[PDB]
């Protein structure tokens, strides 16, 4: 009874932990926001700059707004990964 | 060549054969990361197994970074004293 | 906004409690207010007034 | 109301007045105890 | 916005219990958000 919500995915238990390494293809596919700017929050100083370090597509920690990617509160959003190209 | 490590750089020295007529002076050069990546990308599956790597999870070409994943803000939470104090 | 559950009644008009008052758990003895710029909003928590 | 720290002079200060004594000019001011005694119960 | 789903009163009356990590409606005593 954890999460204070209902989901239809079955409960299971971890049996193995197979380590490994990312391919750049995997880093690209997993990511949802290609970070591009060295700034976090907009010039209005009220919202985070889109494409910055604090892009709303990654998630939020605050308890008022919900994540743009999954539309869930901060107590249910795990967090999503960005990527940077070298 | 013979390879040594200086800080974060990997410097090689070519000891030319004495039969070539040149002096036994190993020419020094800083090895370029893209060349090493190209060399590693050319290795085969039997050498993959022999060295001690894996085809699916643990290729050696992946040991050199090209894209850097960015962790979500849960991993790096911002502490907000006030409305404009982050 | 974001007032504390403590009893503000013991505070004087100056915002400072006066000597000789039996304070107790979670009461307040100093009243401090912070002005906030209009462009700063607590993600919808703040109201007009 | 307030009270001075050296001569303990009786002063009244507003919300904008400078925090100083009129006679000695010191910068240390003390309050005055609640004139109306208030009964309490210790719980 | 956080409202009680049983009192249905606007604007909602809400008290936060910090020492218990809870948000509680001040009328029905219902617990809204924890931790």
């Amino acid at each position: 009874m954890v999460g204070q919500q209902y989901s239809s995915a079955p409960l299971r238990t971890v049996k193995e932990v197979q380590f490994g390494l990312f391919s750049p293809e995997e880093v690209r596919a997993i990511s949802v926001a290609k970070i591009r700017f060295p700034e976090t929050m907009d010039e209005t100083q009220t919202r985070a700059k889109i494409g910055g370090l604090n892009d709303p597509r990654l998630g939020s920690i605050d308890r008022n707004l919900k994540c743009q990617t999954c539309q869930e509160g901060m107590n249910e959003c795990p967090g999503h990964f960005g990527h940077i190209d070298l | 060549p013979t390879i040594r490590k200086d800080g974060l750089k990997l410097v090689g020295s070519w000891k030319k054969d004495r039969a070539t007529g040149d002096a036994d002076e190993p020419e020094l050069r800083v090895l370029s990361t893209e060349e090493i990546l190209n060399i590693f990308k050319h290795i085969s599956v039997k050498d993959f197994t022999s060295l001690g790597f894996n085809e699916v999870f643990s290729r050696p070409e992946w040991m050199i970074l090209t894209c850097l994943p960015v962790p979500p803000p849960p991993v790096r939470p911002s502490i907000s004293f006030n409305e404009s104090q982050r | 906004l974001r007032m504390k559950h403590g009893t503000y009644d013991k505070l004087d008009d100056d915002g400072l409690i006066a000597p000789g008052v039996r304070v107790s758990g979670e009461d307040v003895i100093i009243g401090k207010t912070t002005p906030i710029s209009p462009d700063e909003e607590e993600l919808g928590q703040r109201t007009a007034y | 109301k307030y009270i001075c720290a050296e001569c303990s002079s009786k002063l009244s200060l507003s919300r904008t007045d400078a925090v100083r004594c009129k006679d000695c000019g010191h910068r240390i001011l003390l309050k005055a105890r609640t004139k109306r005694l208030v009964q309490f119960e210790a719980r | 916005v956080l409202t009680c789903p049983e009192c249905k009163v606007y604007p909602p009356k809400i008290v936060e219990r910090f020492s218990e990590g809870d948000v509680v409606c001040a009328l029905c005593g219902l617990v809204l958000s924890d931790k």
